[PDB]
């Protein structure tokens, strides 16, 4: 539901 | 790609699907024009009603070019004339018209589909009920839209619900496109059925906002139609009659095309009622007298044919009775007629509808995420009109307002210097016959002269009671306008242009979930761009809607507020101006008789 | 992608290559907001440099947040605000620009680049010689657009050609973007300082047309500059200043930012002078007195202060003279303050250039084509700006005729009812003084009445006189305006929006070919759809041009010949008005003191 | 130079 950070994966 | 033997066209390039056949955006071989083509998927009866559409030539018609075929399989094609702009559907999905079409677009829409109505019926092609997919919309050679008819011989609410034209979905048609909204609504077809059957007589609308209630029967537009008063009343009686809930009461196509033409052949005069802060737009025919200007003004601003006083660019207007409406002054919304009465109103303002924010719903739903963003884009759009149309009264109210103030100020001093004309001939009268007696006598003597004692004591009175008017009158006085360059909004604030930049955001939000809304999933990063994004015009909101209530608003109702008082201060005054007028000209009608038989005194000793 | 600790970045989102770093456009890993990310490729001395430049903090430098380093490998990277909005090149290389930036946009250019150059140097940041690359442009939070300063401490025609500051690049970037082209130009490194060294004093442009010829040297911007002339007038002596081939001679920075900000703080007052049909700017301090205002409407429309005649909707305007010009009326382009003198002027009209088509050359060149795209799309923009201007001087021009009979006839009234007071005072005299001679008889009496038989013969050729200017000023007559609803273009015409389809058509065309440059060849298809596009932009632009110049200038040169002598029927008829009212008042100074003689008389016996 | 028309090959 929430934003979460983004990554590089 | 696919190929005929004039023209050819890629597949990633579909204009519609459909179960029917499919419309792509192709282009002619040889000199590289673009038409749409419409490639069926399966005899000679279509093609002779394909060859009688092909003989049509009207403005209102989408041209049907030829009929060909196929290379590689043989199926048959439709090259017509290529719409960009998309149907009426795409012209009503915009965030703007979220609460119905402007009054200037409604009336091209209008005059368009009547026009298309009335040249199919005349040459005698029977066609379908035409609905707003069979609209399409294109750009004319002048700036303005021109609306043309489409596949003529949720798609289903348009249906009247059980040779002769129906006019249901025509109707249905014109309220969608006056308000946003469809007239008959269930809550969330047989419900359609009980409820179009019970529709009273006269109702145009019918919420239903519980499970299996009441339903709410309207005869009225809503209050968030942005139409004028004086188009909703010339055109909620046609709806009235075309939405009968029994067809043996409809009015045909006849009727129904005499009074549209009727209401599409008269022009507008702009007039902005000032002691009532209201702006209106009478629709007059070109060949009408002043006097039935007049009776429409009354119709809507209450105000008796006896007591209009009209002010136009500084000076007053005064329409002699046989003057005709096409010579009467070029005006705008922001060049108005104003009227002006003496006998008091009511100060109404604007009349809106408040309108607020949606809850947002906080589940990752990338179907609601659309619809959401699209209602909370039409509530920020709304809100801009309102303060844009709030900003223009104000405008009008001060212009208004320092017009009335120099009428007045030239009946003060015309009556001031006719005052001291008849003081002039008075204090003659006066010196002269009593010079006269004085020296005659080395009757009516007393008759005239207790009179004309009282005359110039009466003219004591006159002159100081003008100089309290002019006290009043004066720049820094009590009837001075220098209140209204302090309150309500200017626009030197930019409170419009703030709002049309968060409107900007918003829009661009709107248009990067509906592209999201077509890919069914997204990656991660993606989907938190998308999280972000659905926070962040929820902000964009709550930021605007906060800056409209609290800038546009509440300064608009100070400014109303100051505006009340002044009119009745103003009445006031103007009312005793008229009261020492009338007095002086009764001093002047006794003088001229005093001083005739003053003068035959004179001259028989 | 790459990375950071904070920040990641698709390697397909290049804002910008160069030699020294890559600038991406990337975002922020938690809060996914965006940023502008300078990728370095390759040393304490440059992060001292950074660290000072991160502590700046202002509205016209770009702000640096952070400096961090590359994940992958171990590589400098700088984290910059994202303007999404491009350079000022960009601004100049949009068609409408082509000539020239609007004066609104120009201003704020302005008083931004001098905003962002004094905030550098009052903290002591030596930086370079800014260009039209330095200038970054984003949409501040009210619409209108703020420009900011960005990597400071062809890229080579902007400098001198040879702590201080040099102005020699910011005065090329004002000429640029006043009037769209560079000052200096040889025809197609040594010719630059030849041509700038052999420059006369003043000069600030010189055109060399042939090959190793003589240099056209300049002292005004063109015809062709879209700047009015109140600013010009104010702008060429700074551009003059600066642009100074000798470097002991320019102003440096404290009296170019004194006179520039004696630029900035005026305000303007839009004047359309009426006889000879042209608009003004005049730009006045918020605090100077009305002597200023007349002396600055003397210097433009050569109107001495004792003639100007104001005129501010409807009434007239007496500023007295010691009126701040901050009290005075607010005005804009569409509401100016007419200026009517009494004395013959010259009627001008509109000066602008006469800009022509390009001839399209026929080869498929690929480079070529954009080149042609530009130019001929930035023709037909300087059309639609001068066709909207022709239309709002015939506007204007009829508003204020038809303002300025009104002020005619209340004049011819007021000398008709004063004339009425002074016939019935006349033959008073008349009557009463030869009454009393012919009672009293059972000396001067002949030389009063000799004289009041001429009076009163004097009085019949008054009256005469008076019918036959109302016989001219009566609708129908000879001074009447009904010629200016029948000539001249009108609003409902619409000849700016069918402009601006043609104009929306070439800008399509455009955007197709620049991006047709950047990949280096075509398909078939492509090519051929190329061409087809590459002729049909010829057929818009000469239908275009052949619509502005049949229906536009030709109508406008027909209202300016019409124009033309009825200002001069006007100005014969207000001078005989003024004759007659001098006239009267005679009469009147002459009748006073007959009467007190009369009333004398009467007393006495 | 000139355009020539469009194929499907």
């Amino acid at each position: 539901d929430l934003p979460q950070p983004l990554r590089s994966d | 790609m696919q190929s005929t033997s004039n023209h050819l066209w890629l597949l990633s390039d579909i204009l519609g699907q459909g179960a029917t056949a499919n419309v792509f955006r192709g282009r002619h071989k040889k000199t590289g024009d673009l038409f749409a083509i419409k490639v069926f998927n399966n005899v000679d009866v279509q093609m002779r009603e394909f060859e009688v559409l092909k003989k049509l030539n009207h403005k209102n018609i989408v041209k049907l070019f030829a009929i060909e075929e196929e290379t590689t399989t043989r199926h048959k094609v439709l090259i017509m004339e290529f719409c960009p702009c998309g149907s009426l559907y795409t012209v009503l999905e915009e965030p703007s018209n979220a609460y119905g079409l402007p009054e200037s677009e409604f009336l091209i829409v209008l005059r368009d589909v009547v026009g298309g109505m009335n040249h199919l019926r005349e040459n005698g092609i029977v066609h379908r009920n035409i609905k707003p997919g069979n609209i399409m919309r294109v750009i004319g050679e002048d700036g303005q839209s021109v609306y043309k008819l489409t596949d003529f011989g949720g798609t289903e609410e348009y249906l009247h619900p059980d040779a002769t034209v129906d006019l249901w979905s025509i109707g249905v048609t014109f309220y969608h496109a006056a308000t946003g909204s469809l007239p008959f609504r269930p809550f969330e077809k047989e419900v359609m059925y009980k409820i179009i059957t019970g529709k009273p007589s006269g109702a145009i609308s019918g919420v239903q906002k519980a499970e299996n209630g009441p339903i709410d029967w309207s005869g009225d537009m809503p209050v968030s139609c942005s139409l004028s008063r004086g188009l909703q009343v010339l055109l909620t009686p046609v709806l009235a009659n075309i939405l009968e809930a029994d067809q043996e009461k409809c009015w045909g196509f006849d009727q129904f095309f005499a009074e549209t033409s009727d209401i599409l052949h008269r022009m507008v005069i702009h007039v902005f009622s000032l002691q009532q802060m209201t702006a209106h737009k009478i629709y007059i025919h070109s060949y009408n007298t002043a006097t039935i200007f007049h009776e429409l003004v009354y119709k809507q601003t209450k105000i008796i044919s006896s007591n209009q006083e009209l002010i136009y660019e500084g000076r007053r207007l005064v329409l002699e009775p046989g003057r005709l409406a096409q010579h009467f002054p070029k005006t705008t919304e922001e060049n108005p007629i104003f009227v002006v009465s003496r006998e008091p109103l009511n100060t109404i303002g604007l009349i809106y509808e408040k309108i607020s924010l949606p809850k947002v719903h906080p589940r990752y739903d990338l179907d609601g995420d659309a619809s959401m963003a699209k209602a909370i884009t039409g509530v920020v759009c709304y809100a801009c009109r309102i303060a844009s149309t709030l900003l223009l009264y104000q405008e009008l109210m001060r212009k208004g307002i320092r017009w009335l103030i120099e009428l007045i100020k030239d009946d003060y001093n015309e009556t001031v210097h006719k005052k001291t004309e008849v003081v002039i001939t008075l204090d003659f009268c006066i010196r002269n016959i009593e010079k006269t007696v004085k020296v005659y006598e080395k009757g009516e003597i007393s008759d005239i002269h207790t009179k004309l004692l009282r005359l110039s004591s009466s003219q004591g009175t006159i002159e100081t009671s003008l100089q309290d008017i002019d006290s009043r009158l004066s720049p820094g006085g009590s009837l001075a306008d220098a209140w209204a360059h302090q309150e309500g909004t200017h626009p030197k604030d930019r409170n419009v242009e703030k709002l049309q930049v968060l409107l900007n955001c918003m829009t661009e939000i709107y248009y990067q979930f509906k592209k999201d809304k077509a890919e069914r999933r997204l990656a991660y990063n993606e989907e938190q761009i998308h999280k972000f994004d659905k926070q962040k015009l929820y902000y964009h909101a709550t930021k605007a809607m906060t800056h409209f209530t609290d800038e546009c608003v509440k300064k608009y109702e100070a400014f109303l507020n100051k505006s009340e008082e002044w009119i009745r201060k103003m009445l006031h005054l103007r009312k005793q101006l008229l009261s020492l007028t009338n007095q002086c000209f009764d001093i002047e009608e006794e003088v001229s008789k005093y001083q005739e038989y003053t003068n035959e005194l004179q001259e028989t000793l």
